[PDB]
């Protein structure tokens, strides 16, 4: 009688996970995956507007070169590991520590913001929107972790029991 | 001063390349040997545009001799502009022309652009008043081709941050039956869309039918016709340093070229004339300028955007002319091309103009077109491929030299994508 | 007593100086460098010598007006010209260029680069503003510098010199006019923070002043060299003919409180009278009526609300030259009494006017002579609900059809702001409407 319920607790756990996930890692595909309207839009820009400075040197951040620098932005674009390096920075390996950047510093601040990021280029605040996104969807493939880890824990003990 | 520098890649990057040498520095008054027969404006001011003075008025070339071989070298410091300066100046080095796209993208690409790269890095940094680089190219063989496209991505690497505009020969564009060579020419393509930033192309036969015709003449010497292209190419970067009120700078100019921001491909036209190389009497005012730029035959590049839309243009004058006839003029043949220039856009027009002549000319212009609905082209790579796609014994040579298949199928979807981009500026 | 610095930007706004200045010196018969014998003899000023001894002078002559250029050839036709005494060298600045026709260029891209020298040049011109009446400013509107270093500038001297009079000079086509379809999108930006900031600013129409020296004043060869010449004559005879001569000579302030009577800049458009054919070739003196009447010469008249609609607010007409009283009062009179021209319900009166007395003085050759009469004209209609209208319907007709903004949020300027300002030039649209159907 325990391992039923050991086991009715697991698919209770993966329901929970269930809820938010077919929708987040439907976005952190889309762009995984290089398709032509998201690439465009990536690929857009001379100038960026002020807060798109900003948020263009927090993406050189997750390039590595820490700030906007546009001469080495350029020459890196246009070449194929760009989007591997940045995409690398997606789930919950984006780091811990990025993610607290993030959080306390870029996104506990209006200049990084979609309202102004959304304002400041039609592109450039659904980009936000999609960055935003996967960060909270990797946020929560950290923090939403020990419920995965508990979903995990679950069947790992009902395996457990198999053999005792 | 300018203070330009000429990239010239392969043996057809040359041929132009030497045949623009002679005319320019002699109208900007550089003598064969590298003296002075100068005193008007530009051979004075303006001076410096491949060139500096230097050592009691003798010219020391800011566009050095650099060639691969010697007996070509030999043609150019014979010169005639190309003897100007004492030693320092001329430059050779390795040799190249071979085939296999695949052993000249790699193991017979890479030793040459390491005998290219150490002095282009020694050079383009010690260029201080340098506004852009002038490029043009070959599609000779396997260097070529396979070597000038794993070039030019080592150049676009090692400059992001220079201004780089490319001019091209090729022979009639893909018109001929082709092998399994479509799928390597296609990522021959691709690996010319992301490593350009301006491109323009240009028809040998288009060229040759101008030679048959207007120029008169049925033998068509492309050592001749690139003079011919070069020396009206003498009346258009000159123009616009040249003073007057339509003569446009650098950032203004770039979205010019590009309203739409993907890798556009643009055509040089012919523009005042019935002739120029034979006759007496070649063409020159308002109506016989605006006959050309208004018809369809003497623009290059065999895969016709014009059926589609007419889409963008700008035509570079010198010469005294009334500037309302111009507009007046512009108004009766734009009221031909209309809506239909693009219908989003009824009517595109640009201009630049200077009073002063070229040369012995009084007049004289250049034309310039851009490409839309031209998606026949890379239909027409996938037509002939079909025939040695089924029966192929002949894509491992490409392949057992470097090469594999998804790059391949990774350039067959960008030919695609192609052939939609120009549906969608039809569109 | 007399003018007061003229500051100049723009291809047309320093060769306009660069021919006014012209008839300064032809006025004056100043000599490029002395010394000038004669006792006194005025153009720049009354003063002759030390040359030009333009109110500012000793040194090795202090200037009274600036030329910003880009060109070394405009400095020799100083320097080595008429005019070397009359600059000196110290304020003959030739600069480089990259062109845009872009706002976004010209107020951030290039704008926070070039602007310390002559900011430090500007406040120093302020700090020196002789004359003591306000910064004139040619323009240099429509262009990327134009449009937006212009924008960044006028909110700065509007921001620091509040009280100073500021009167903006512009050569403009009538809005949806040009042929270009994309053409007002830098612009009209502009127009939103100059809708805000600016109170003053003289319009001449490009398209209008090309056909009447086509077509009127009949020229084979239209330039822009030769509009040059003919829109600095037109600014001449304004600006010599009110500044201290033989004249009724209206303080720019005064004349300011007449042009704005009520809040928003009430700009209107100009022209002037004798910009034809039988004028240059030489023609018949003409009285006060005559010449207004050759002010109103096919096509010298602006069609753009319709010959005589629009709901007039009133006209200004400046009649220089000689005069009789009873004939100036007759050339005012008789538009209105014949009364095709169409008032705003609310007022028809008609009563601003202004007069001054001293026929030009200057050597024939170009498109203005010694002539004993002329005037210039100015037309308010409150009917301008067509200007806004058509700065936002030419806006969105690109728009309508493909999409074209993201190139100018790629010079750095933001997306929404387009879309707000399109949206005030509709409002305003409404608004003038309103003062375009009156009571």
């Amino acid at each position: 009688k325990q391992q039923e319920v050991i086991a009715d607790k697991q698919m209770s756990v993966k329901e929970d996970l269930d809820k938010v996930e077919p929708a987040v890692i439907e976005a952190q595909n889309a762009v995984k995956s290089i398709k032509k309207q998201h690439l465009v839009e990536v690929r857009s820009m001379a100038n960026p507007p002020a807060a798109v400075k900003l948020a263009l040197e927090s993406i050189c951040l997750l390039l590595g070169e820490s700030t906007t620098d546009w001469k080495q932005i350029r020459s890196i674009i246009m070449r194929e590991n760009f989007i591997p390096t940045i995409v690398n920075f997606s789930a919950e390996e984006i780091s811990d520590a990025i993610r607290e950047k993030m959080k306390k510093n870029y996104m506990s601040n209006p200049s990084y913001n979609y309202e102004i990021v959304n304002r400041a280029s039609l592109a450039c605040g659904p980009m936000v929107k999609w960055a935003i996104a996967q960060l909270n969807y990797a946020d929560m493939l950290k923090r939403v972790e020990p419920l995965r880890n508990e979903l995990q824990k679950l069947e790992d003990d009902a395996k457990d029991n198999q053999q005792k | 001063m300018r203070e330009i520098v000429h990239i010239q890649a392969g043996q057809c990057g040359n041929q132009i390349g030497a045949k623009f040498w002679e005319v320019i520095s002699d109208e900007h008054g550089i003598d064969p040997t590298g003296s002075y027969h100068g005193d008007s404006d530009l051979q004075l001011e303006r001076i410096n545009v491949y060139y500096n003075e230097a050592a009691g008025n003798k010219y020391v070339p800011r566009a050095i001799l650099v060639d691969l071989e010697p007996g070509t070298m030999d043609s150019v410091r014979s010169g005639p502009f190309g003897q100007i300066f004492r030693p320092d100046n001329f430059v050779f080095g390795q040799s190249g022309a071979g085939n296999n796209w695949a052993k000249g993208h790699y193991t017979e690409g890479a030793e040459l652009v390491d005998s290219v790269l150490d002095v282009v890095r020694k050079e383009s940094e010690s260029c201080d008043c340098l506004q852009g680089f002038q490029l043009t190219h070959s599609l000779g063989g396997g260097t070529g081709s396979g070597m000038g496209t794993l070039l030019i991505s080592k150049i676009r690497e090692e400059y992001p941050d220079r201004i780089m505009n490319t001019f091209s020969v090729v022979p009639s564009p893909k018109v001929s039956d082709t092998v399994v060579e479509p799928y390597n020419a296609t990522l021959s393509v691709h690996q010319l869309v992301e490593n350009t930033d301006e491109t323009y192309c240009i028809d040998n036969e288009a060229l040759y039918d101008i030679c048959f015709r207007t120029l008169k003449l049925t033998t068509p010497t492309y050592g001749d016709l690139n003079h011919l292209v070069s020396a009206t190419m003498s009346g258009v970067t000159t123009c616009l340093r040249f003073p007057g009120q339509l003569n446009a700078d650098l950032r203004k100019l770039a979205v010019n070229m590009v309203p739409f921001p993907r890798l556009h491909f643009f055509m040089p036209g012919f523009a005042p004339l019935t002739s120029r190389g034979s006759q007496q009497y070649r063409a020159l005012t308002v109506p016989e300028l605006t006959q050309q730029m208004f018809d369809a035959k003497n623009m290059m590049a065999a895969c016709d955007p014009r059926h589609g839309r007419y889409l963008t243009v700008a035509a570079v004058f010198r010469g005294r002319m009334s500037m309302k006839e111009v507009d007046e003029q512009m108004l009766n043949v734009q009221n031909k091309n209309s809506s239909y220039f693009v219908e989003w856009i009824p009517n595109n027009v640009k201009t630049a103009v200077c009073d002063i002549p070229p040369r012995g000319l009084k007049m004289s212009a250049t034309f310039i077109g851009n490409s839309t609905a031209i998606q026949e082209l890379f239909k027409r790579i996938s037509e002939q491929f079909t025939a040695m796609f089924r029966r192929k014994a002949f894509l491992h040579w490409y392949t057992g030299e470097g090469m594999d298949e998804m790059e391949f199928t990774e350039a067959e979807s960008n030919m695609n994508d192609l052939v939609s981009e120009y549906q969608q500026y039809q569109d | 007593m007399r003018e007061c610095i003229s500051i100049h930007v723009g291809q047309a706004g320093v060769q306009i100086g660069n021919a006014c200045w012209e008839l300064y010196c032809l006025e004056h018969g100043i000599q490029p460098d002395g010394q000038m014998p004669s006792d006194k003899t005025i153009g720049g000023g009354d003063d002759s010598f030390n040359t030009f001894f333009s109110e500012t002078g000793a040194g090795k002559h202090v200037p009274r007006a600036v030329f910003v250029d880009l060109e070394p050839t405009v400095i020799d036709e100083v320097r080595t010209g008429t005019y070397r005494q009359l600059f000196h060298p110290e304020q003959l600045i030739t600069g480089k260029e990259d062109a845009a026709n872009n706002y976004a260029r010209g107020h951030y891209t290039i704008g926070k680069e070039i602007i310390d020298l002559v900011l430090d040049r500007i406040r120093k011109l302020a700090d020196q503003c002789t004359g003591l009446q306000g910064f004139s400013v040619f323009h240099s509107f429509g262009g990327g510098t134009g449009s937006g270093f212009t924008s960044l500038l006028m909110e700065r001297l509007s921001v620091d010199y509040g009280k100073k009079s500021k009167l903006e000079f512009s050569i403009y086509p009538a809005p949806q006019v040009s042929t270009a379809v994309v053409e007002p999108y830098n612009s009209i930006l502009t127009t939103h923070t100059t809708l805000e900031h600016s109170d003053c600013a003289f319009m001449v129409d490009n398209e209008a002043i090309y056909d009447i020296c086509r077509r009127n004043l009949d020229i084979e060869r239209p330039t822009y060299t030769n509009l040059n010449r003919l829109i600095g004559q037109i600014v001449s005879s304004i600006t010599a003919s009110l500044r201290f001569d033989g004249a009724l000579n209206v303080d720019l302030t005064e004349f300011q409180t007449n042009l704005v009577p009520y809040p928003r800049g009430h700009f209107p458009l100009a022209t002037y009278a004798p910009v034809i054919s039988a004028e240059k070739a030489y023609h018949e003196q003409l009285s006060v009526a005559e010449i207004t009447n050759a002010c109103f010469e096919p096509a010298n008249q602006m069609v753009k609300c319709d010959p005589r609609h629009g709901k007039y607010m009133a006209c200004c007409l400046l009649y220089r030259g000689d005069v009789v009283p009873k004939d100036v009062n007759a050339a005012i009179a008789t538009i209105k009494t014949k009364r095709t021209i169409q008032f705003v319900d609310w007022c028809p009166t008609g009563f601003k006017v202004g007069i001054n007395y001293e026929p030009p003085t200057v050597v024939p050759g170009g498109d203005l002579a010694k002539v004993q009469r002329a005037v210039c004209m100015l037309s308010n209609t409150t009917a301008i609900a067509e200007a806004w209208a058509r700065l936002d319907h030419k806006f969105d007709l690109m728009y309508a059809k493909r999409a074209f903004v993201h190139w100018y949020v790629g010079e750095g300027m933001e997306e929404g702001e387009f879309s707000e300002a399109r949206e005030d030039m509709a409002a305003l649209e409404k608004d003038y409407e309103e003062v375009g159907v009156d009571s």
